[PDB]
């Protein structure tokens, strides 16, 4: 049913470019973290994924947990 | 040849070699430099990263230095600073220790051949983070981690969180051209597991992404950055002097190098970094012009 | 005549010192890795900044290494990386030489004992800068100026602006914390003489800001950033990867690395300068991202 | 007599602070510089000043010429 939107800055590039991915909530969040990764052409096995203001989060929950403790906005470190 | 020195001295000759760091002080960049002999130092890794790290403490003079690493040297190290081809064959921390002792007899060494996350070893590595510090049974000031892997990381990681130790970690890229360093205060700041990246996440085993017969790519220039900022913040940090980074990056491509703060995640996997969160939450809210010797020409500031 | 250029092998084999170099290509960043051993570059200063350069391209495999120093190690530079204290008294030049030829045999090594300011010496400076490249006769790629004082780099400056020469100029501050590197392509970017500091301005002697009994600040961590940053911008400008700077600083008490473009002075002090900006103004006027596995349906907007 | 007025940035500090110089215009640059250096707390000696487009300036020159020649915008390279 519901989809959740991410805003994922990559934090290595000094344009800070983003993209922003539409997810099905029940997706793991891991594989939002891979796509975002294989969008920006950064491993996807060594990136890890904060909040806008720094948080670390654990990507092994869903798109929809992520979304509700933290937002839509998200830095992806590679 | 060196000679042992007991009180590190400011005197300007060339047999003096802590004259160009003791004159920090003079220059009022660093009041009290010789307090770098006080401190201890672990390093796990000696490879790219920890060996240029060993060398650079080593030549600031830190009282002690605690290496880790399980390798040996070998030619195809060659193409990063530090070991010499005919030190091939032998064990990084071995290597090390004797070109060390050379730069400068002065600092104390302790190496360990062995790898940090093995059942055997994990208790001894704890043991010596401990109670391996400039005096026996103290713990060491800082923890650097220089491993090229996540479980030697998670390792260290694990081991920090459980003793309160903090602790830096550096890395460099696969395809050479991108590093970063990160200073983890348990509690204070993310732990490694804070932010896991995506092979810890999904609890893959990172042996499954190693083909054989293929290497990472590395370059002495990316390893001489990353060294000199890991150490540059180590010094920032046990000497007290400009602003420590929690966490810098380098890309090489474009010259960038960003500066973040990465925090505490309140659901850490890890449970000690969650107790770390709470005891540092608790102590925190617990917690109380230009003079111009010449100007005869009237220059005046708006 | 030639010079034969040797194979650098791509296996991946503990024997192989290229071989994580060599991986550069596999990895996409770097083509042709192995044309670094068709260049040569000189060096001047080979302290602080310019020893750990000189190591640095050694282990890259670049083709020939000139190195002019006078100086002798002392233990006053233990504080530095690169020398060891057995070779305190040696020329810089000799122990140079010596541990880089261990280091790595590929390299051809020209090493030169003497002051490059001084009136015997300028000429036969200015001499191997064109005749020192790998094949003898041609130029040398690059100059890296690691010296400590205006004058010696005053001195490259009026070189390279003779000779159209590019170079690339490093420093680190007094009080061991900043450091800057510099690209000159004379006509095309700022020389040393466009912007001078101002000492050489006020033409005063930079020998009477000298006190006797205090020495500058250094320190190893500021030097291996300095000579990294340098020679990672030799591997990009001769390698074409990445983007070159034309300036990049770096203040370590803040962490702040700043780019800029210096731009040549029209009315700069250097004749030959402004006959090289000339020059240049006159030649001047003559994807989309596959994703292996998307089984959960994730869309970018 | 006659007074300029340059805008000088200090490049080496991340927040580019910069500082406004009132000079006599018979004013060698150099002191101009000098003055400039010892309000940022870095060596006079060793400093240059380039325009905010990058041209290098040499400071010997009287104030009142680097005003006409170049603005009153002005970069210190400490
Ligand atoms: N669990 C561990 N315990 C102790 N040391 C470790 C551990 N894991 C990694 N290291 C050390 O980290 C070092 C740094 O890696 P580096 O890549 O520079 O060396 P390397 O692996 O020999 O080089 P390459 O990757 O080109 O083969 C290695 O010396 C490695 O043995
Ligand atoms: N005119 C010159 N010709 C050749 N080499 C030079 C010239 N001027 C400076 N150099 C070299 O630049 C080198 C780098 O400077 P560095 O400060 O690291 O060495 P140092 O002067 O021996 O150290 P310290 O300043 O602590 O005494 C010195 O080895 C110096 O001899
Ligand atoms: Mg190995
Ligand atoms: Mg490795
Ligand atoms: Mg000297
Ligand atoms: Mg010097
Ligand atoms: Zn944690
Ligand atoms: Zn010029």
């Amino acid at each position: 049913m519901s989809k959740v939107s991410f805003k994922i800055t990559l934090t290595s590039d000094p344009r800070l470019p983003y993209k922003v991915l539409s997810v099905p909530e029940s997706t793991p969040f891991t594989a939002v973290l891979k796509f975002a990764a294989e969008e920006f052409k950064v491993p996807a096995a060594t990136s890890a994924i904060i909040t806008n203001d720094g948080i670390g989060i654990n990507p092994a929950q869903t798109a929809g947990n992520v979304f509700l403790k933290h937002g839509s906005e998200l830095r992806i470190i590679p | 040849g060196r000679v042992r020195i007991e009180k590190m001295s400011s005197e300007v000759v060339d047999s003096n070699p802590y004259s160009r760091l003791m004159a920090l002080k003079r220059m009022g960049i660093v009041s009290d430099y010789e307090k770098i002999r006080t401190f201890a130092v672990a390093i796990v890794g000696v490879g790219g990263v920890g060996s240029v790290t060993a060398e650079m403490l080593t030549r600031c003079g830190i009282g002690k230095l605690l290496l880790f690493d399980y390798d040996k040297v070998e030619l195809a190290n060659m193409n990063r600073l530090f070991f010499q081809p005919h030190q091939a064959g032998l064990s990084k921390v071995q290597a090390a220790e004797h070109t060390l002792r050379n730069i400068n007899p002065d600092v104390l060494f302790e190496v360990h051949n062995y790898n940090i996350t093995t059942v055997e070893n994990f208790q001894h590595f704890m043991d010596r983070i401990s109670n391996g510090g400039l005096e026996e049974g103290k713990p060491v000031d800082l923890v650097l981690s220089c491993v090229d892997n996540f479980e030697a990381r998670m390792t260290i990681n694990t081991a920090c969180n459980e003793l309160g130790q903090t602790w830096m970690e550096s890395g460099v890229s696969e395809n050479a051209v991108s590093g970063h360093i990160q200073l983890i205060i348990p509690g204070e700041s993310a732990c490694f597991a804070c932010a896991p990246p995506l092979v810890v996440a999904a609890n893959i085993d990172e042996k499954t992404l190693k083909r054989e017969g293929v290497c990472a790519a590395s370059l002495p220039t990316t390893m001489g950055v990353v060294a000199g900022i890991l150490v540059q913040n180590v010094l920032k940090f046990l000497l007290n002097f400009g602003t420590v980074s929690f966490y810098l990056g380098y890309n090489a491509m474009q010259d960038f190098f960003p500066t973040m703060s990465m925090k505490p995640n309140p659901q850490c996997d890890d449970r000690n970094c969650r107790k770390q969160q709470e005891e540092y939450k608790k102590k925190v809210a617990a917690l109380p012009e230009i003079i111009h010797e010449d100007n005869e020409w009237g220059i005046e500031l708006v």
